[PDB]
RNA sequence: CGAUGUCGGCUCAUCACAUCCUGGGGCUGAAGUAGGUCCCAAGGGUAUGGCUGUUCGCCAUUUAAAGUGGUACGCGAGCUG
RNA sequence: GUGAAGAGGGAAACAACCCAGACCGCCAGCUAAGGUCCCAAAGUCAUGGUUAAGUGGGAAACGAUGUGGGAAGGCCCAGACAGCCAGGAUGUUGGCUUAGAAGCAGCCAUCAUUUAAAGAAAGCGUAAUAGCUCACUGGUCGAGUCGGCCUGCGCGGAAGA
């Protein structure tokens, strides 16, 4: 049939909310309370990392109301400062911006590892390493 | 290596060649050693997908002709000009 | 749908279906990959 | 193959067996108005069996027909079909009066098909027909006549469709 | 386009096919083209089936092209009226008869060499029939 | 070749569809709008003038549209010259 | 070779093609090319098979899951093939450009896991991502199947006064 619904995705920064172009519209659609979440998350992002763009999933209810988990930052986000650099390589594997240590791989594969599959860390910090290769980070042992 | 069945051919003529090509049986010969030209007919079919594959070129050849063998090698080809059929192959006794 | 003489099959999802003596084509998708003939 | 020899029928309805046509009655409609034409008649406990009719080698395609053909009229009198049958765009009313629905797309004049019985109207919403039906076929034909009267189009959607949107869209451009 | 550089002689006669070949195998080729039935390339035809081919398999594999037009043939012009002379050398043709081969792809796989060829085709002015490379 | 009167016009048409319009559709880069393009469709309809011997063409202004081609490049035992 | 200078019989009619050279006659016979459903003389013949187009009864390039006939190969009861139940994970909303183009505008990356198994991917979709479906992979069913090949006969392609 036609129709449309919620359960919506987005990466905001921890301390910062409520613009309309990066919020606002987005969820509003859905008849989501902006200013409420807008208070809301940065109210928890203040324990997690501040600084840091974290992906929060917003689900909203026929109440309109609504609840949502803060995961873990993106692994391209957490290789980017772990390679202390800003942004990728624009051509990945031919040009490498940067390098990440193997022993950082395994500190990023704990922190993604709540959001990861990974049955054991070997998979998880692997789930990264190819992130790292797509973003043209080379990775010393 | 494949054990060919084929058979005794006996009537020399383009025409009788014809007749042959009308069955799947394309004519053929094994000449060599000692002993006077052997006029068999294979079958093509068979052959055609046995030829296909470099083992027979290569490797001994054992043509069953009515209840004797004859080892024999597949030297020249002498198929026909366009269609994947043969016409003719020569074996030399080797 | 298009006419042409031939231009084959265009697509995984080019069924060609035979109607009368021509050969349509459906298209799950692009009405322009629709032939009458083709 | 497959469905060509493939076998049924419950025993919440009922039959009438004849020796050219495959006959159902009961109740919440009835009545079969496919007949045979290259099949035999063979019957079962929970079958209405046929094969294929003698001195013709072609019969399977008519066969494999003649399977899901006979089946869905059961299906039709036990349960609905046609299930609705909404439309894009909007202030496209109804009617849903003796038989007949009437429908806008900028139509001044009415439009309406006095409907056969054994499909009935019904609707909450001027967007929207919720049919039950019973006999795939017959109901099916007299559906379409319906959606048929505009088609829908990819350059702003509206245009009746079917209950599920199965659409492409185009973008308008020039704006 | 294509003929003889220095001319053994200007004009030639229609000529006649008797078909059949003897120019049957791929010697630089591992795939290719022979021919069904007979007819000519004007030349234009071998022209536009190297192009053809060359965006396909690109700078993989190669190419070879069997037959080198030698035939003139020549076209008497329009409006005048016709044997009050020979005319005049419009075209180099080929002759080419049934099982002969027209060009060879090496270098790449059975299937890109088929529809790379498939391609070149009708532009071909004749049914063709693929070939394998072949232990021989 | 023991005469088959040329072109053009006029007059009178008639046929074919490879359709210009109307009719019915497909696709559309199909917003609408008029279209573009292609498919089906010959029932009916399908322009006057200016210049030029030319048919044609070019130009002017409409028209729903001023189709294309065939009929001894249609028609002189019907007209014109 | 015939016609010329040859009738006759066949090819509808049809100087030349095919068959056959008319001394003459006979409500005589036997054949020939070619024919035997009716016009219109003789098989609604026998046997077996093919074709579905009115092909037969006009055409090619070329296209096709139309059919018949033949052979091999790939997969298959340790369950294939299709659909359906689904897998469709996870790293994953990677970079330039643009707030944001982050598989799929263009350009680059075209890797790898989780596993029993799951492409940074074919297209739709989105400026672009997100999502949907798919060559890609798991389950249900229950028996042959999937593409190529040779080859007989068809189909379209096939529009004019």
């Amino acid at each position: 049939a036609k129709k449309v619904q919620a359960y919506v995705k987005l990466q905001v920064a921890a301390g910062m909310a409520n613009p309309s172009p990066p919020v606002g519209p987005a969820l509003g659609q859905q008849g989501v309370n902006i200013m409420e979440f807008c208070k809301a998350f940065n109210a928890k992002t203040d324990s997690i990392e501040k600084g840091l763009p974290i992906p929060v999933v917003i689900t909203v209810y026929a109440d309109r109301s609504f609840t949502f988990v803060t995961k873990t930052p993106p692994a391209a986000v957490l290789l980017k400062k772990a390679a202390g650099i800003k942004s990728g390589s624009g051509k990945p594997n031919k040009d490498k911006v940067g390098k990440i240590s193997r022993a950082q791989l395994q500190e990023i594969a704990q922190t993604k590892a709540a959001d990861m599959t990974g049955a054991d860390i070997e998979a998880m910090t692997r789930s990264i390493e190819g992130t790292a290769r797509s973003m043209g980070l080379v990775v010393e042992d | 290596m494949f054990t060919i069945n084929a058979e005794v051919r006996k009537e020399q003529g383009k025409g009788a060649s014809r007749r042959l090509r009308a069955a799947n049986k394309f004519p053929a010969i094994i000449y060599g050693g000692k002993e006077a030209p052997l006029a068999i007919e294979l079958d093509h079919d068979k052959v055609m997908n046995m030829q296909a594959k470099a083992e027979f070129y290569s490797e001994v050849l054992t043509i069953v002709v009515d209840g004797k063998e004859i080892k024999v090698k597949a030297q020249d080809v002498q198929r026909h000009p366009y269609k994947p059929k043969l016409q003719h192959i020569d074996f030399v006794r080797a | 749908m298009k006419v042409r003489a031939s231009v084959k099959k265009l697509c995984r999802n080019c069924k060609i279906v035979k109607r009368d003596g021509v050969i349509r084509v459906i298209c799950s998708a692009e009405p322009k990959h629709k032939q009458r003939q083709g | 193959s497959r469905v060509a020899k493939a076998p049924v029928v419950p025993a919440g309805v009922d039959v009438k067996i004849n020796g050219q046509v495959i006959t159902i009655k009961g109740k919440n409609g009835e009545l079969t108005r496919t007949l045979n034409d290259a099949v035999e008649v063979k019957h079962a406990d929970n079958t209405l069996t046929f094969g294929p009719r003698d001195g013709y080698a072609d019969g399977w395609a008519q066969a494999g027909t003649a399977r899901a053909l006979l089946n869905s009229m059961v299906i039709g009198v036990t349960e609905g079909f046609t299930k609705k049958l909404q439309l894009v765009g909007v202030g496209y009313r109804a009617a849903v009066k003796g038989n007949v629905i009437n429908l806008s797309l900028g139509f001044s004049h009415p439009v309406d098909h006095q409907l056969p019985a054994g499909i009935t109207a019904e609707c909450p919403t001027q967007t929207e027909i919720v049919l039950k039906g019973a006999d795939k076929q017959v109901i099916g034909q007299v559906a379409a006549d319906l959606r048929a009267y505009r088609r829908p189009e990819p350059y702003k959607g509206k245009g009746v469709r079917y209950a599920d949107e199965v659409v492409r869209t185009k973008e308008a451009k020039k704006k | 386009m294509l003929q003889p550089k220095r001319t053994k002689f200007r004009k030639m006669h229609k000529g006649r096919n008797r078909g059949l070949a003897q120019g049957t195998d791929v010697s630089f080729g591992s795939f290719g083209l022979k021919a069904v039935g007979r007819g000519r390339l004007t030349a234009r035809q071998i022209e536009a089936a190297r192009r053809a081919m060359t965006r396909a398999v690109k700078r993989q594999g190669k190419i070879w092209i069997r037959v080198f037009p030698d035939k003139p043939i020549t076209e008497k012009p329009l409006a005048v009226r016709m044997g009050k002379g020979k005319g005049n050398v419009e075209y180099w043709v080929a002759l080419i008869q049934p099982g002969k081969v027209l060009y060879e792809m090496d270098g790449v796989p059975e299937e890109l060499a088929r529809e790379a060829f498939k391609l070149a085709a009708a532009k071909l002015p004749i049914k063709t029939t693929f070939v394998t490379k072949t232990v021989m």
